[PDB]
């Protein structure tokens, strides 16, 4: 009733052609095969698909065989661990290497993979990759494969990642740290650092301990696209793993010895195009250095904090001392006229969180790294009586809000995305930067709207319909950016409107 | 404080399975 046509194949005998009953029992199968071959001892055999991956058919996965496949007869699961066993620890080094090769292939198959991990046959590759000698120089194929067959065998679950030693950890480190090796070794070796980052924070230590940062960056300098995928996810992973209170000076440390720039020259600009896994591994490490602002975002100024009102303090005079009858006016009116809605202690309006005290460091950016274009901003509103002044506290708190926002800081990184922005890697300070450009965008409009304090809202929902419909034509450049930006000007947002009424 | 990373499947996030496929064809 419940019946599979298949074909089953041995080499150097014609095909049986059987319409197997699925509630036979598998031996049953196997020992009419065999017999059909005069071949002794079926428990020694089992069937595999003949075609794909030529998994292992067991009494779960024979419920997937279609009509008309051909299947092979092949030594058992249980019998060819046990050969492999012995032979990858042949001191015939062409047995060894042929051993290790099939086993390769093998440890794919989760029937496989549970009989040889059984034996402790991860031990076996451990032992080979801790103590093997002349493994680069000599043995580099064997090494390879070795490390495919324990990357393959560790990605079934059954053990634990823990149960490596520190000796082979200090190994892998080993080859990555080194002027670069084999390219499929390197390639190997990043991936289980990456996997042994990911699954335990006490690997994750004694790795961060063994590679250097330089180290990890010159790999993206390769031409190979799968190497940089790697050296990216290990960084990927490296952050992921930091504690809270470590990240930021890993992140400090990377950007010294310009992993920006180099994944812009490398990466992005370089010649292979970019496939997916590139592209998610971009949009992860995005995603983990936008996060490196949440923080900030989320602390509340402490308006009981010297210091720390202070350095608003500082802020107004860069602005006002810029203007004396005039300046004099300013300053009576305390922080109003730098816009401020609490205007004689500011720094309650800093414990609005978000975006809290990022907006202050925002501010105090565009204040001392770009002096003449926050001077002109202030200034242009500070002296303004009619209620047509932009207000630049207010405005650069609720822009840093809606930056935070629309770059999503505090989003996970998760598996369904592989989008990012790539004018953030073209500049080190790119979140700051495009705080400015967006303050100067914010001013631009409001003047373009003859706004008054009443308008607040609707000019910041302009606003953020600029920046939103510039970043999807993703510009290359902060500079890109800026010319997308005065494409949109008001008039622009009015006319895009009224298409869509 | 504790990371905000703790909770997540990093290999899911990662793809590190899919890379694995990719690399060994």
């Amino acid at each position: 009733s419940d019946i599979v046509k298949v074909a089953i194949e041995w080499p150097g005998a014609n095909a049986q052609l059987l319409e197997i009953d699925q509630k036979r029992p598998l031996a049953s199968i196997i020992k009419e095969v065999c017999d059909g071959w005069s071949l002794p001892n079926p428990e020694y055999y089992t069937l595999r698909y003949a075609d794909g991956p030529q998994l292992y058919i067991t009494e779960q996965t024979r419920s997937d065989i279609k009509n008309g496949t051909i299947l092979q007869l092949a030594i058992s699961p249980s019998r060819a661990a046990r050969q492999l066993m012995e032979r990858t620890q042949s001191s015939n080094m062409e047995t060894r290497l042929d051993a290790m090769k099939e086993l390769a292939k093998l440890s794919a198959d989760v029937t496989f993979a549970t009989e040889f991990i059984n034996m402790d046959g991860i031990i076996v590759l451990t032992r080979l990759v801790e103590s093997g000698t002349k493994l680069l120089s000599h043995y580099s194929e064997m090494l390879a494969f070795t490390l495919t067959a324990f990357l393959e065998l560790m990605d079934h679950g059954i053990v634990s990642w823990d149960m490596v030693s520190i000796t082979f950890i200090k190994q892998i480190a080993g080859y990555v740290s080194q002027p670069m090796v084999d390219v499929s070794i390197l390639q190997r070796s990043l991936a289980i650092l990456e996997s042994m980052v990911l699954n335990s924070q006490s690997l994750y230590q004694k790795i961060a301990e063994e590679i250097t940062v330089g180290q990890l960056i010159s790999h993206l300098q390769v031409s190979n696209q799968e190497i940089q995928t790697y050296a990216i996810a290990l960084i990927n992973a490296l952050f992921l793993k930091a504690p809270e209170d470590k990240r930021q000076d890993m992140a400090n440390a990377f950007a010294q010895k310009h992993l920006r720039s180099i994944i812009l020259n490398h990466v992005i600009r370089g010649n292979r195009p970019i496939k997916t896994e590139m592209a998610h591994q971009l949009y992860v490490l995005q995603v983990l250095t936008f996060n490196l602002l949440e923080e900030r975002m989320m602390t509340k100024m402490d308006p009981n904090d010297q210091a720390q009102r202070d350095i608003i303090f500082e802020l107004r005079r860069i602005a006002f001392d810029a203007e004396t009858e005039k300046r004099k006016a300013m300053y009576t009116k305390d922080y109003k006229m730098l816009g401020f809605t609490n205007h004689i202690n500011p720094a309650m309006d800093f414990t609005q969180t978000p975006p809290g005290m990022l907006a202050l460091d925002n501010m105090l950016y565009l204040a001392k790294v770009h002096q003449d274009t926050y001077i002109r901003i202030v200034l242009e509103n500070s002296s303004r009586e009619d209620k047509h002044e932009c207000p630049f506290g207010r405005s650069a708190i609720e822009l840093t809000k809606m930056l935070c926002e629309i770059l999503q800081v505090g989003e996970l990184p998760n598996e369904g995305r592989n989008d990012y922005h790539p004018m953030f890697f073209t500049h080190d300070r790119a979140f700051e930067e495009l705080f400015g450009i967006c303050i100067q965008l914010l001013n631009k409009t409001w003047k373009e709207m003859r706004a008054t304090a009443e308008d607040f809202n609707k000019v910041m929902q302009v606003v953020r319909e600029q920046i939103t419909r510039a970043l999807p034509s993703k510009p290359n450049s902060l500079d890109q950016f800026k010319s997308k930006l005065r494409s949109l000007s008001y008039s622009e947002i009015l006319r895009l409107r009224q298409s869509e009424r | 404080r504790k990371s905000r990373y703790a909770e997540l499947d990093f290999e899911k996030i990662m793809h590190t399975r899919k890379r694995h496929q990719d690399m060994f064809q």
